[PDB]
RNA sequence: CAGCCAGGAUGUUGGCUUAGAAGCAGCCAUCAUUUAAAGAAAGCGUAAUAGCUCACUGGUCGAGUCGGCCUGCGCGGAAGA
């Protein structure tokens, strides 16, 4: 790893996205494929383009640092690999259920699609979203 | 150094005997006893082993790390079992096991009979292959090494006996 | 797109009839024949035009025949017939070989059937030109 | 300018192996006034030699000489301790081969002159500018000299 | 034994043992005769053929060969030993070329021939040989003669009694998959075989011939088309030449002009190969009907001006391979080398 | 830092010399945009193909790691009747 300039900036940019975020989902790509990477992220570029962030930095001292500042209840990401998919436009878009629908599409492990905490809920299969 | 720091967990059904320095880790897959270099002692805890060095010795952590790995070679052996695969390739090569010895038609004028040690057994699922099962790393590695000493493969065709893990280079 | 499945691709052009001196019988030797190059391969290629080489996957597992689908032609094979010279690089960077305008490779790059990485049209607008200036070309975007 | 090319035919002693070039300065012999021996501080000289066929202890060879100084070809062939056959002044002492026939020994006695001959000369015409080429037939003494050596080589070695 | 390479080496012959000057001095008398002897003759280099070696791989490894230098003269009228003659193991059929209007030294055709390449220098003379009354104290010695130096271009060229040349991917290696015991790599792609893997055919006792493999090439004077003159060099001692022409190539053009240009480029190689008797044979006949490939087989003959038997040979199918061998073997026996 | 479990893809078979070279025979202007953590790329096996890999990143382990400078004492260099 290089020095600490970009590490602070990367987290700060992620924190600034939380203020303009929406409902997000999770995925655990321990055994991922670039072809599958061009499926759930090509949809992200399909909607608007490059603005979507799927940065995977769930280390105990990388993404947990921004938890006390925003979404304090999200401190339970300390366990194993968890990914984020943050949406700036729209409230509770259909991208949340995309990972659950793509779980069986050669994506056997998807972090059990535990999702995020917009209402401070638990692991559930949510399909009633504004369309 | 760092190897000795990491704790080691022992499975169930295996006992640890302490008589000073000599240790017995008899389990469900045989029995064996090994000794250290009279510089690192052994201590028994609830579910882990701590060894530590002793003062006055320059090496210290150097041989302490070997201790756990030496145990690591014989804590899973009495629990899981050790299997090494040897491949025999070539026309006219014959391999079989009878009793506790192995007869090899490796192209000699007389068959080669190698006596296996007591704690290691052999079996041939197919005629051209053999599997070696033992209880400790130190002996099973040499027995496989001794077998390859007869037919150390040449770098031209790969003919002879070789491990399945390694790939013989051809030139 | 699932496993290795022993996929190969080789061609020199679409207007030919599988010539030997360029490629030969190397179009498949693990269960792929040579007489099927004009039965199903020339089912959609012959419908539109034969002027651009087309690489394509094998996709053969246990059948004598094939079950693959053709894809888009390369971005640089078009540089010979609709962009300018066709002799080749010659001098790589001793001087400026040719000139490329923003009009060129702008609307033709959108003709790809199934080749896309996101809906950002601007993304591959300058990426189709990414293949350019590999021979001594000049961009005029 | 060294434009005219000159060719020579010579017979030497020894089983030769391959051709080459010799570049050795030459001046007068310090003691004998009829010898022109190789000297390190002599007049620079260049000579080339090739081989056409070998013999028992002799050879037939073709070579080109650049500078036509006095006895240049003999010493440069003798500076490699391979003297000419029958040369009384620069060639070595007589050394008949092992198992030589009486006729062969007589031929060396009969061939009591120097083994040298010029065959091909190339010149440029004075007022025309067109090359002329001429050839010289092998002299009768050389014809029998190579004949007796050919018979001896094909009888002893074979 | 899977690659053939050619290179050049530098051979140097040891100069003769230099003379010595000395004067014996006994434990009591301080004046003694001019003690000392001659030198040692320089070691020569001998060019010897070998069956086991078939390439010049070690010669790229070692570009310099040093003969043993003759020992210097010593006291007590001692003469140094002659330098040992270094013998170089070479595959049979080699040709060696020099510089400075250089030419060949001698062709090797059979094993056991030892060729003299480098003559070592010859020993000098000590002070004792200059014994005389008026001098009575010889301080003169003769330097040893310098060794002979030359640069050899080692050209390896096979003992191919039967040489064959054919179209690319026409089955030249497949033709060796016949009764011939050699096993060249065979595959459908053009220029499948690059290394010349010569084979031998033994129909019966006392009668056998060797067949070499040379890949096809495209019309290029230079080293273009990947292959070229560097492979044509292995020819020129093939008492019979075999020409292979494909019938109905699966993807190539049918032979109507390409089978003619290959004849033309043989003329310009060095000498049209001395216009050796070339036999034209065909291939790829099992793909089509046997009777269909009969009329079209002869049509090519007058198309190319060929008036021979135009043998039809199936290399992969194995039909007719024996018939061609019988015809060529009788031709070989009736025309011995003379 | 090194390990273990995975990513190594893309416009893309990069243009001439090219039969065949398409990261691994010959030239680099060394392209950059896609999700980002990864190069028209240092090594096997051939002719590429197809596959093994690496720098890099993600997860786990959890506390030192990296190589330059000066110096004391050491090792090989050091075989004879
Ligand atoms: N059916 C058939 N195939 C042949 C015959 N001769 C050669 N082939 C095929 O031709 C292919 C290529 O031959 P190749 O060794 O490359 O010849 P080359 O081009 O001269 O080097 C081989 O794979 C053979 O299967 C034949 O007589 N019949
Ligand atoms: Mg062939």
């Amino acid at each position: 790893m290089a020095l600490n300039l970009q590490d602070k900036q990367a987290i700060v940019a992620e924190v600034s996205e939380v203020a303009k975020g929406a409902l997000s989902a999770v995925v655990a790509d321990s055994r991922g494929v670039t072809v599958d990477k061009m499926t759930e992220l090509r949809k992200a570029g399909r909607e608007a383009g490059v603005y979507m962030r799927v940065v995977r930095n769930t280390l105990l001292r990388r993404a947990v640092e921004g938890t006390p500042f925003e979404c304090l209840k999200d401190a339970f990401v300390g366990p194993t690999l968890i990914a984020y998919s943050m949406e700036h436009p729209g409230a509770a878009a259909r991208l949340f259920k995309e990972f659950a629908k793509a779980n069986a599409k050669f994506e056997v492990k998807a972090a059990a699609f535990e999702g995020e905490l917009i209402p401070a809920s638990q692991i559930d299969r949510l399909a009633t979203l504004p369309t | 150094s760092r190897v000795a720091k990491a704790p080691v967990v022992v499975p169930a059904g295996v006992d640890v005997k302490i008589n000073g320095q000599v240790i017995t880790i008899k389990g469900k897959n045989g029995e064996l006893t090994r000794t250290l270099n009279d510089a690192v002692e052994v201590k028994h805890a609830d579910n882990t082993l701590t060894f530590g060095p002793r003062d006055g010795y320059a090496d210290g952590w150097a041989q302490a790390g070997t201790a756990r790995a030496l145990l690591n070679s014989m804590v899973i052996g009495v629990t899981e079992g050790f299997t090494k695969k040897l491949q025999l390739v070539g026309v006219g090569y014959r391999a079989a096991v009878k009793g506790n010895v192995i007869n090899l038609s490796l192209g000699f004028s007389h068959p080669v009979d190698h006596q296996l040690p007591a704690g290691i057994t052999a079996e041939c699922p197919t005629q051209t292959e053999i599997v070696l099962k033992g209880a400790d790393k130190q002996v099973i590695g040499q027995v496989a090494a001794d077998l390859r000493a007869y037919r150390r493969p040449e770098p031209y065709k790969g003919k002879g006996v070789r491990y399945a893990d390694e790939v013989v280079r051809t030139k | 797109a699932k496993k290795v499945q022993a996929y190969v691709k080789l061609q020199v052009a679409a207007g030919m009839a599988n010539p030997s001196p360029p490629v030969g019988p190397a179009l498949g030797q693990q269960g792929v024949n040579i007489m099927e190059f004009c039965k199903a391969f020339n089912a959609k290629t012959d419908s539109i035009e034969k002027g651009l080489p087309i690489p394509v996957v094998i996709t053969v597992y246990a059948d004598r025949s094939f079950t693959f689908v053709t894809k888009t032609p390369p971005a640089a094979v078009l540089l010979k017939k609709a962009a300018g010279i066709k002799s080749g690089s010659g001098k790589p960077n001793k001087d400026k070989v040719g000139k490329i305008s923003r009009a060129q490779l702008q609307e033709i790059a959108q003709t790809k059937a199934a080749d896309m990485t996101g809906a950002d049209i601007e993304a591959m607008t300058r990426s189709i030109e990414g293949t350019a200036r590999s021979m001594g070309l000049v961009v005029e975007d | 300018r060294r434009e005219i090319t000159r060719e020579y035919e010579a017979v030497a002693i020894g089983h030769m192996t391959a051709g080459g070039t010799v570049d050795e300065p030459i001046s007068r012999h310090p003691t004998k006034r009829t010898h022109m021996a190789v000297h390190p501080m002599g007049k620079p000289a260049v000579t080339h030699y090739r081989i056409m066929e070998h013999f028992r202890v002799h050879t037939r060879l073709r070579l080109r000489l650049e500078t036509g100084r006095t006895h240049q070809i003999r010493v440069h062939m003798a500076h490699i301790t391979h003297p000419l056959v029958g040369d009384p002044v620069y060639g070595g002492r007589p050394r008949p081969p092992k198992g030589a026939s009486e006729a062969f020994i007589s031929t060396l006695r009969k061939f009591d002159r120097q083994a040298l001959h010029a065959t091909m000369l190339r010149l440029y015409h004075p007022i025309s500018g067109i090359e002329m080429e001429w050839h010289a037939p092998i002299p009768q003494d050389m014809v029998e000299l190579i004949e007796v050596m050919r018979a001896d080589f094909e009888e002893h070695k074979d | 034994m899977k690659f053939v390479d050619e290179a050049s080496i530098l051979v140097v012959a040891g100069d003769g043992g230099n003379g010595c000057v000395s004067f014996r001095r006994e434990k009591y008398i301080p004046k003694g005769g001019p003690d000392g002897g001659d030198g040692g003759d320089g070691g020569d280099v001998w060019m010897e053929a070998d069956e086991n070696l078939n390439t010049l791989i070690d010669y790229r490894f070692e570009k310099s060969f040093r003969a043993e230098r003759g020992q210097n003269g010593a006291s007590r009228d001692c003469t140094g030993k002659r330098g040992k003659d270094v013998t170089i193991k070479v595959p049979v059929g080699t040709r060696v070329i020099d510089q400075g209007t250089g030419e060949t030294m001698g062709d090797m055709t059979k094993h056991g021939q030892r060729l003299l390449v480098a003559k070592g220098g010859w020993h000098g003379l000590g002070n004792t040989r200059f014994k005389s009354s008026v001098n009575r104290t010889p301080r003169q010695k003769t330097n040893g003669t310098p060794g002979d130096k030359r640069e050899l271009l080692l050209e390896l060229m096979l003992l191919a009694d039967v040489g064959m040349l054919g179209m690319p991917n026409a089955g030249k290696s497949t033709f060796i998959r016949a009764v011939s015991a050699a096993k060249p790599k065979v595959a459908d792609y053009p220029f499948t075989t690059l290394v010349p893997s010569l084979g031998v055919v033994r129909m019966d006792n006392e009668k056998s011939f060797v067949v070499a493999d040379i890949p096809g090439l495209i019309e290029g004077a230079a080293e273009g088309a990947g292959l070229g003159i560097r492979f044509l060099k292995h020819l020129e001692r093939c008492r019979v030449l075999l020409h292979l022409i494909d019938i109905d190539p699966i993807d190539g053009t049918d032979p109507v002009e390409n089978a003619r240009i290959i004849i033309s480029e043989l003329e310009k190689y060095s000498q049209d190969l001395a216009t050796k008797p070339r036999w034209l044979v065909f291939n790829k006949i099992d793909l089509l009907d046997k009777v269909e490939a009969e009329e079209k087989a002869k049509a090519i003959a007058e198309a190319l001006g060929w008036e021979d038997k135009y043998y039809l040979i199936s290399a992969a199918s194995g039909l007719g391979v024996k018939d061609l061998c019988w015809d060529v073997m009788t031709f070989i026996i009736e025309n011995p080398v003379v």
